[PDB]
């Protein structure tokens, strides 16, 4: 019973971390990929701007 | 950085174009003032140095 609950509780723990890490490094590369779009539409509304005011 | 860069080549651009419409306006001033008066008058300079 000792070792089956050892057993038990490590696989649990191994998932659960697992699992964890899966979620925060897809959330972050969610974020930064709409953090450089939003960055290259700003970039772009820029240059127009200023390309606008030099004519 | 690189909208003002395209604006000081923009301004170079301009500057060039009215450069060369300068030129063009007093070649034509010249052309017509030699209609006028004469290019003969010129012709006292070739003892310049020939």
């Amino acid at each position: 019973e000792q070792l089956a609950n050892a057993r038990r509780d490590y696989e649990a723990e191994i998932a659960r971390a697992r699992q964890e890490a899966a979620k925060i490094v897809a959330q972050a590369q969610e974020r930064a990929k709409q953090q450089e779009a939003e960055i290259i539409a700003q970039a772009r509304r820029e240059a127009e701007r200023l390309k606008e005011e030099a004519r | 950085a690189q909208a003002e860069q395209e604006r000081i080549r923009m301004l170079s651009e301009a500057k060039s174009q009215i450069a060369d419409l300068v030129t063009l306006t007093a070649s034509r001033v010249l052309g017509a003032e030699l209609q006028a008066r004469g290019h003969d008058a010129l012709i006292a300079e070739s003892l310049a140095a020939l």
